[PDB]
């Protein structure tokens, strides 16, 4: 129904929400990622410390989209939750298809055209 | 099969194809759809060849005992009536479908048989596949008092149209010309348009094409 | 775009069992430049933000180079460069 | 129950040379035990040297006949006049008939013309779509009658040379355009005699390097 | 088929048409519908020629070795006759028949036997695929011992009416007129009796 | 399914210059599995031989009651029966049966012993007399066999032509039919001598 | 169906057959005797519908042993194989048809060689080097076109008819429970008390 | 629709030197009761087309309605309409066929036979067959239903064949449909004796003459049939 | 139709007729029934001419695609698994399929599946599928063994083609050969059953039962 | 059909699949594991119409993988079974159903109890003992109506499996080809080398 152009071009050749949105990513806590010769370490800054917090429960910054691939994010949390769950079901859909987990360079891939996806349609920020 | 009968001032003609097929395969080019009930009392047959052949034969061996029985010449009415009561009895799965005509002592006669036993009278018949055609030119060319010629044009033009215009007729035509005062005169092959034209090769396999197995000199004698 | 170009290229050797020509597959792939704006079958909101060089080879017209634009536009260069 | 196929009989027949292709049909057009049109054609060029015909139902022969013209003029139209290869045509008329999968065309389809090579070459396909190429293939009513004659005077089956104590198989070579002609007329005088949805006319379609001409030819109207 | 007897002072007039169908297609049109089992008793036949013309012969064959026996039949006997064949022969006929006929005790009686076997003696009998059309039309004209010309004029209107509106019918209009001077056989031309 | 398509095979009788020719497939089978290669379908009494495709069980009854009937005729007549009388038994013989039918299809070929004339004849299941005088074709690759006939045929063959042709019209018509083959048998027969060729063809 | 099979090798006639008897779901007897020895030097093996199936066989059974006690001779394996297709054939045009296919294995004596006859219940008789009825050839008979020899022994043959089972377990979708084999050779009919 | 009420009879045609002729009855049968009389079967399209129509007398009115619509379509923004852009006899085939074909496809065809016959801008005879099938044919001479196996057989002892086309002249080709309709009364049972002719001449355009009847038929020979068989009275 | 394809010590060995038939008529004998799918990937075909024709080039077309976008080539499981669930897609609309995806891999070695219209998936060792099926596999599990080599496997497949053609009437015509292994499938000719059926007999001495 | 069993012993569940899938006249596989793990506590057989069994329950072990991996947390047995049941329930009105039988065995852990279901192809689910899919029940039933003992053991479980086995190979038309056994538990699903 509400299909209005969103994102759109800019006179110098700028798409505003684009880098609108790596602002807020930029207003988000901090994530790192370090390769090894055979590990792989991530990671993340929780926002200070408050003592009203219930650390139990409360979601980590750090999801496993399958048993072998994991995800750390900046900005947005809810966000981060829709293509958490966008890329889980992915990995299950490929796993179903292909019977072979997927390569960490298919999810990102698959991440990355979701939010290219999200960059040229109608309606959507 | 296209069968026609058409009575003339003096006796009566009966005309048919050739063509026995087996569905849609030409079987015989050459198939004798007239029947010899009696020396002067002919029949042409369409449906199953088989029941045309058999019901024919079997009433013209009755019709010549009782010929024999009763020393006189055979009448057209009882093979007709011989054959109506045999293919009611069979409910008509005898699938023959007749056009019986003749000359006997009484004069000249022409009917037609349906396989389940009714059986009409007229001047001109036809019966088989292509009988539509066949009835369409009679239609268009009869009248009364016929000369012999007259019949015997208008029997073949039918026969010819049913040739030309139904798959399931062809060939060469067939007549048999009946006359009161005469003998009956059966005309084989009285028209053959359908004359197939010279193959554009021969096909005479130079001897020893086939490879064979094992040859061996058969016992037909004792 | 890529994907759309790979796909037609292997769709017109499945309908078709030979290799499609340059200028097909540039075409093609053009055909989507102009494919947005607002109304709506729905399209896009913006134009693609990138031009393509797709060089390729057919019996016909030899090898070829195209300039793909956003603007549904593309040209044959013998050379062509792109970008800054 | 509405019937939404129908047989209009005919006979097609594709053969494939040195450097030519020839296809011919009957140009009987019938139904059930009638005869519609003595000449309708349902052998067409189809251009880019590539001749079709799609033999059975009258109706799905025609409509696919117009869809792979309009197949070729629109690939002409959308990849700069390019020639369409007959191995593509044959794929695209794979697609089409394919397109129908579960509704078929109820047509034998075979084109001819030639390859890449420019060399003679055949194209069969079922009502489906499962396509082969072939040097020789008969489709319709007659052609359980023409394809074992072709397999033997064309691809020489059976055949060995003689004296070769069943050894060695007769030397398989390519036939002349006066040839093929030979066999196409014999094989279609022969299907008219034994074939009653066979005849009147018989027209070829000769596909060679030059072009595209045509050959009539009178068959029996039986 | 349409057929129809109808009585009147000098006795019973049959009459029928001549078109015998298979399908659609007129196998012929100059079929004499009318057939005669006796001298003076007659009978209208519709539905299967073959069924119809085996009972026919048969009642016949029945008529003329009671004739030879026992004398000259009456008109109830041959319909008893036509009757114990249908009904004994239901399951494997398809035959309506009109018995017609002409004695010096009771003049002329007509009979009809539909299918079933059923039996109904009436001062008029119609019968047949066009009798269905004819229905208003006799019921509102019919009269008691008309004249012979009435009678004529009557089974010429209502056979023509038939002819007309059913396709099952067609070709000439027969009449036989059964009286004491005799059998009587009459022929009315489609240029006749499409005009009225 | 069809009663005379369980079994296949295939009859083919030409006739030439003072000779006939008659030949059958060699192959028994419950449909799609084959099961005999040695099912010969042509047998003869005294000098009329007889081809019967169709369904095995009704192939060899008639066949035995053939033989019975040619041995009692010949000791009622002190001669052999002639093709064409032969030929009027078959179709009586059929017909006879005409609402039970034995589903074969009967071909008949010869040489009259008196006449010297060739002879050669085909029927339907119900006993349709069929005369032919180029060739009389049968079994489940009847169209097949018609076309080769039709197109390879030329009359007044000699026996060593009229073999060749019979051979390659049969083995060109049994490679089109999945229900015929597996073997051959030719009978080529004269005025005083019938040989019998056992032909060689593809086994699938 | 059941495994009927035979095997004729040089002096000697193999006959193997299904122990396994099967009504529903339930396999009620693993022991079944699918044979019946026609005369010391003649055996038949069979299968088909229950019921009829060792109907025929002991009929066939009686039949010849009256015919051998009445001439104090034993019929060629021809004859028997000649009278039980007569049977089979006049059977099938009956009210009631008999559906049970015959292998009859038998060492002619007057010839002194093996004979094998297969004939369905249609009366269609073959004699074959090999046979087997039902499903069973549908694998057997590439086996036996590989593997068998007009020179074999009694025990090769045993082996083939070995390996022909082992097939048959292995790719069937029925569990028959072995078979009994039978020998018949100049020495009459003998059976192998192991096989497997 | 999937089953036939109201049908027309045959319709026959036939080419000649210098056009064509084509013919039908003017009956309604409603099964086999021969309902409505005067029921005109023959459409004249322009001055040059001419269609006739056998099977559902619905659909054959539907099919009226889209030729008239197709002729007020054609008239839209066509200076030309009344000259060199006027609907042709091919188009009106061509536009006929795909309709039947279309809707056999969907498997709700129009029960009807349909002959177009008429005379081109160029003065060619065109004269071509469709039905619910959408099977098209041409021939020197169409016939729909019992036409086909009657009229046909007589309509080509005048022209067996295109060469016989150019020798055969309006009178003969008028007197030879004529005849075919009288056969036609005679022997087909759903047939009219009223029917209508259609001719369209390249010279003197379309003559559509209604209201005729078949005349001169042979009816006295029925005086002397008596009995089925053996009757002699 | 018969098809066979079993693996061993020297990768997979294939074998198809190429028989045709249309009930009693045999329409064509020059069938090729073993579709490449790829350099590395091969489908027999059993059933449906059309079907198993247009959706094994379907199935290459796809590979193609897989092998584009991935840059690494499909997996036989991934690739027999495409056409699975097509057909499962399709399933009850008419499809008759019965097809071989054979192919050699680094991840999988060499790996052969049977997919059916019904949508049965099975990764296995030995297959026959086909009218003629049952011949080819009795002749192979008669003679087969994983030791075999490349020549003897090859014969094998042949010879289980040439009887399950010979018992079959509607498997026939020619045997086509394929040889699957870590290059990649390699044609090894097509060998005319009407010559082929002679040279076995007369090599062999088995085949007695025909009267030749 | 074919054979799938199952058997609810105390702390563990056994599941026995037949080996055998036959198209045709012809075996073409005797090795067929008829079971799929939807999660490290719960394992289902299935058994019916060829295609749709393996396609159901890699479906279903795909749902509760992705369930597994959202929540980090494995559904009890119950859950599983009352999905499986749900997802057969609205299969059963669709325009192809779903004609596959389950027997879903796991250990559930919060409970430390092992636990069976039964479903057939309608959505009918029960918790049993013992249960058994097509005609499989019909003789192993009354064998367990008679030798089940619910404080058994794994091993004795695995005797009793062997029993019905036996009996099945002895009175069943069809040569299954033996069966693979799995046993659930709370260390998770293991499969036993030989039976
Ligand atoms: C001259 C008089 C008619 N002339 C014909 O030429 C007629 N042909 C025949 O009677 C052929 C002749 C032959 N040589 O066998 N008989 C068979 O086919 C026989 N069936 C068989 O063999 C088979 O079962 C094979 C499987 C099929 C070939 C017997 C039979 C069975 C059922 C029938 O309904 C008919 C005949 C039948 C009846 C009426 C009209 C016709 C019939 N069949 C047609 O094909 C025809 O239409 C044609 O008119
Ligand atoms: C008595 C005076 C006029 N009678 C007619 O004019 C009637 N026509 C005929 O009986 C034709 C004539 C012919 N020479 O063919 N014969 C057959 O039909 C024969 N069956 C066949 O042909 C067949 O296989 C199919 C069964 C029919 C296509 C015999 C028969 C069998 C069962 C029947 O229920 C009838 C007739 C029947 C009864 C009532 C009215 C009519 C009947 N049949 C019709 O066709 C008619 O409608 C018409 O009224
Ligand atoms: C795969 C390797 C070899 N393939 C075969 O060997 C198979 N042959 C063919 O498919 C022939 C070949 C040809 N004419 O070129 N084509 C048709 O039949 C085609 N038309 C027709 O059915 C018709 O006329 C219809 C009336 C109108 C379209 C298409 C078709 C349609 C439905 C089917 O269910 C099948 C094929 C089918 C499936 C499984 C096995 C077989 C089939 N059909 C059979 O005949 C066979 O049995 C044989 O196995
Ligand atoms: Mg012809
Ligand atoms: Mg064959
Ligand atoms: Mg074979």
């Amino acid at each position: 129904g509400y299909d209005r152009a969103l994102s759109i071009f800019s006179p110098d050749g700028h798409i505003f929400q684009v880098e609108y949105a790596l602002e807020a990513v930029k207003r988000g806590t901090c994530a790192v990622g370090v390769k090894g010769k055979n590990c792989v370490v991530l990671g993340c800054e929780r926002r200070s410390t408050l003592k009203l917090q219930d650390t139990r429960i409360t979601p980590s910054k750090v999801s496993k989209i399958d048993s072998h691939v994991v995800l750390s994010f900046s900005g947005l949390n809810a966000d981060s939750r829709i293509l958490i769950e966008k890329a889980r079901v992915e990995a299950q859909s490929h796993r179903l298809t292909l019977e072979d987990p997927v390569t960490v360079e298919y999810l990102t891939r698959y991440v990355a055209g979701v939010q290219q996806r999200y960059t040229q349609s109608g309606g959507v920020r | 099969t296209t069968i026609v009968g058409v009575k003339f001032n003096n006796g009566v003609v009966i005309a048919a194809d050739t063509r026995s097929t087996q569905g849609p395969i030409v079987a015989d080019k050459n198939c004798a759809k007239l029947h010899r009930i009696s020396p002067k009392i002919w029949c042409a047959g369409a449906g199953t060849a088989a029941d045309t052949e058999a019901v024919t034969q079997l009433i013209g061996s009755n019709i010549e005992l009782h010929s024999l029985y009763t020393s006189r010449e055979p009448r057209v009415v009882s093979a007709l009536q011989m054959l109506k009561q045999h293919l009611f009895k069979y409910q008509g799965h005898i699938g023959a479908y007749l056009i019986v005509a003749g000359v006997d002592p009484t004069g000249s006669h022409l009917f037609s048989i349906h396989a389940h036993g009714s059986t009409d009278v007229g001047y001109y018949l036809s019966l088989g596949s292509g009988s539509l055609a066949a009835m369409a030119v009679l239609e268009s060319h009869w009248k009364q008092d016929l000369t012999k010629e007259e019949a015997i044009k208008l029997a073949s033009d039918a026969i010819q149209a049913g040739i030309w215009n139904d798959l399931g007729s062809g060939s060469n035509v067939d007549v048999c010309v009946m006359e009161i005062g005469k003998d009956a005169e059966y005309l084989r092959n009285y028209l053959t348009p359908n004359v197939r034209e010279e193959k554009q090769k021969s096909y005479k396999f130079p001897r020893g094409t086939t490879a064979v197995l094992k040859e061996s000199i058969v016992n037909i004698c004792d | 775009m890529i994907e759309h170009a790979r796909t037609a290229a292997v769709t017109h050797n499945l309908y078709y069992d030979e290799d499609i020509n340059v200028e097909s597959l540039t075409q093609s792939v053009c055909d989507l430049a102009l494919r947005f704006g607002e109304g709506a079958e729905r399209l896009m909101s913006r134009p693609f933000g990138v031009a393509l060089l797709i060089a390729g080879h057919d019996a016909d017209d030899g090898y070829q180079l195209f300039h793909a634009e956003p603007s549904g536009t593309f040209y044959r260069y013998n050379a062509k460069a792109i970008g800054s | 129950q509405f019937n939404p196929y129908g047989d209009n009989g005919g006979t097609i027949l594709g053969i494939a040379g040195e450097d030519f292709a020839v296809l011919a049909g009957d140009t009987r057009n019938i139904t059930d035990y009638s005869i519609n049109s003595r000449y309708e054609p349902k052998v067409f060029d189809c251009g880019d040297n590539i001749v079709m015909s799609a033999n059975g139902f009258a109706a799905d022969g025609d409509a696919l006949v117009k869809r792979f013209k309009n197949s070729v003029k629109w690939y002409h139209f959308d990849h700069n006049d390019k020639k369409l290869s007959i191995n593509s045509a044959a794929r695209n008329i794979q697609h089409l008939l394919y397109g129908k999968r579960f509704f078929p065309y109820y047509v034998h389809t075979i084109i001819a013309g030639l390859d890449e090579d420019g060399k003679g070459a055949v194209y069969s396909f079922d009502p489906v779509g499962s396509y082969e190429r072939e040097q020789c293939r008969a489709g319709g009513a007659a052609a359980s009658l023409i394809m074992p004659f072709l397999d033997n005077q064309v691809n020489f089956k059976n055949q060995y040379e003689p004296g070769t104590n069943g050894k060695v198989k007769k030397p398989l070579k390519y036939l002349s355009v006066e040839e093929v002609i030979k066999l196409v007329r014999d094989s279609f005088t022969s299907a008219t005699e034994r074939h009653i949805q066979v005849g009147d006319g018989l027209e070829i379609l000769i596909v060679t390097k030059d072009g595209v001409r045509k050959e009539f030819y009178e068959l029996k109207r039986d | 088929t349409s057929i129809m007897a109808v009585t009147f002072k000098d006795g019973v007039i049959l009459g029928a048409d001549s078109r015998t169908t298979t399908g659609a297609y007129i196998a012929n049109r100059v079929t004499d519908k009318l057939t005669r089992v006796h001298d003076k008793i007659w009978c209208c036949r519709s539905g299967s020629a073959a069924d119809t013309q085996a009972i026919a012969d048969i009642v016949q064959y029945h008529l003329e070795l009671y004739t030879s026996q026992y004398g000259t039949p009456s008109t109830e006997t041959a319909a008893s006759v036509f009757k114990e064949l249908c009904y004994e022969n239901k399951d494997n006929l398809t035959a309506g028949i009109i018995v017609a006929g002409y004695d010096d005790k009771n003049k002329g009686e007509v009979y009809t036997i539909p299918l079933g076997g059923s039996v109904h003696k009436l001062p008029y009998a119609i019968a047949g695929s066009g009798s269905t059309f004819i229905y208003g039309y006799c019921d509102k004209n019919f009269r008691e011992n008309m004249s012979k010309e009435e009678t004529v004029d009557f089974i010429k209107h209502s056979l023509s009416q038939a002819i007309k509106w059913d396709g099952s019918s067609g070709g000439v209009i027969r009449m036989v007129v059964l009286t004491a001077a005799g059998v009587e056989r009459l022929i009315f031309y489609p240029d006749e009796y499409e005009q009225l | 399914s069809d009663p005379s398509s369980i079994n296949g095979g295939i009859v083919v009788a030409m006739t030439g210059k003072d000779c006939v020719a008659i030949a059958c497939d060699l192959r028994l089978g419950s449909q799609s599995l084959g099961v005999s290669n040695k099912f010969e379908k042509i047998f003869h009494y005294g000098h009329v031989f007889l081809g019967i495709t169709g369904l095995a069980t009704d192939v060899t009854t008639l066949n035995e009651m053939f033989r019975y009937k040619t041995n009692l005729y010949k000791l009622k007549e002190e001669r052999a029966i002639e093709p064409e009388t032969f030929t009027q038994l078959v179709s009586s013989s059929l017909y006879e049966r005409r609402f039970g039918p034995y589903f074969v299809g009967p071909v008949v070929a010869g040489i009259n012993s008196k006449s010297g004339k060739p002879f050669i004849a085909g029927f339907d299941l119900i006993g349709c007399i069929d005369e032919a005088k180029d060739f009389i074709v049968s079994g489940t690759a009847s169209d097949q066999l018609f076309g080769m006939c039709e197109s390879l045929y030329e009359p007044n063959l000699e026996p060593e032509d009229l073999f060749e042709t019979i051979s390659q019209a049969l083995l060109n018509a049994a490679d089109r039919d999945a229900l015929s083959g597996w073997g051959a048998v030719v009978y080529i027969i004269k005025k005083d001598e019938v040989v019998k060729r056992y032909l060689k063809m593809r086994q699938d | 169906m059941d495994i009927i099979l035979g095997i004729r090798v040089q002096d000697s006639v193999i006959l193997a057959s299904s122990k396994a008897v099967t009504r529903g779901i339930s396999v009620l007897k693993d022991s079944d005797d699918k044979t019946r020895q026609l005369s010391p030097h003649t055996l038949m093996s069979f299968a088909g519908e229950a019921g009829d199936t060792v109907q025929f066989a002991e009929y066939i059974q009686a039949n010849i042993q009256l015919y051998s006690i009445r001439e104090d001779y034993e019929l060629s394996p021809q004859a028997v194989s000649s009278f039980v297709r007569q049977e089979l054939a006049k059977s099938i045009r009956s009210r009631r048809p008999y559906q049970v296919n015959v292998l009859i294995g038998g060492y002619d004596k007057k010839k002194n060689k093996p004979e094998l006859y297969q004939i369905d219940y249609l009366g269609t008789k073959v004699e074959l080097p090999y046979g087997a009825h039902g499903y069973s050839g549908f694998y057997t008979f590439s086996l036996l076109d590989h593997h068998y020899r007009p020179d074999m022994t009694t025990e090769e043959g045993l082996d083939l008819l070995k390996l022909c089972v082992q097939e048959l377990e292995k790719r069937m979708p029925m569990d028959f429970k072995g078979v009994i084999v039978k020998i018949v050779d100049k020495d009459g009919i003998r059976q192998v008390d192991d096989f497997q | 629709t999937q089953q036939p009420i109201v049908t027309g009879t045959s319709v026959i045609s036939m080419k000649y030197d210098n056009g064509v002729i084509i013919a039908a009855d003017n009956l309604g049968s409603y099964g086999s009761l021969l309902r409505f009389n005067g029921v005109e079967r023959l459409i004249p399209v322009g001055d040059n087309t001419v269609v006739g129509i056998s099977g559902d007398i619905s659909d054959m009115q539907h099919i009226e309605r889209l030729l008239k619509d197709l002729v007020t379509e054609n008239a839209y923004d066509n200076p030309l309409a009344d000259a060199e852009e006027a609907l042709e006899p091919s188009y009106i085939f061509e536009y006929l066929a795909t309709v039947m074909y279309q809707r056999r496809s969907k498997m709700n065809p129009l029960w009807n036979a349909i002959i177009v016959a008429g005379v081109q801008s160029n003065g060619d005879q065109f004269l071509r067959y469709v039905n619910l099938l959408g099977v098209t044919y041409s021939s020197p001479t169409l016939a729909t239903g019992f036409g086909a196996h009657m009229a046909n057989p007589l309509l080509r002892k005048v022209v067996d064949r295109e060469s016989d086309i150019p020798k055969t002249t309006v009178q003969v080709a008028e007197e030879a449909i004529v005849n075919a309709m009288r056969v036609l009364y005679y022997r087909d049972a759903r047939s009219s004796r009223n029917f209508s002719l259609a001719i369209i001449d390249k010279n003197t355009g379309l003559t559509f003459k209604k209201n005729l009847q078949v005349e001169n038929m042979k009816w006295d020979f029925a005086k002397d049939i008596k009995g089925y068989g053996t009757q002699k009275i | 139709t018969t098809t066979l394809a079993f693996r061993f010590q020297g990768g997979i060995i294939v074998a198809v007729d190429s028989r045709a038939t249309a009930g009693n008529w045999v329409a064509s004998q020059t069938v090729k029934k073993v579709i490449e799918i790829n350099p590395f990937l091969l489908g027999t075909m059993a059933g449906g001419a059309a079907d198993c024709q247009f959706w094994e080039t379907w199935l290459g077309s796809q590979c193609r695609l897989h092998e584009l976008r991935e840059k690494e080539r499909i997996s036989v499981a991934a690739a027999s698994k495409i056409l699975s669930n097509l057909v499962y897609q399709y399933k009850g609309a008419g499809l008759s399929m019965g097809t071989m995806i054979c192919g050699y891999t680094r991840k999988e070695g060499p790996t052969i599946y049977y997919v059916d219209s019904d949508g049965t998936r099975l990764k296995g060792d030995i297959f026959c599928v086909g009218s003629g099926q049952t011949f080819a596999y009795g002749v192979l599990d008669s003679n087969y063994k994983w030791d075999l080599s490349v020549e003897d496997a090859l014969y094998l497949g042949k010879r289980s083609i040439l009887a399950a053609a010979h018992r079959d009437a509607y498997s026939g015509g020619s045997v086509n050969l394929y040889h699957v292994t870590e290059d990649g499938w390699i044609y090894h000719g097509n060998h005319d059953v009407g010559e082929l059926f002679w040279k076995v007999k007369e090599e062999e001495g088995s085949f007695n039962n025909v009267i030749g």
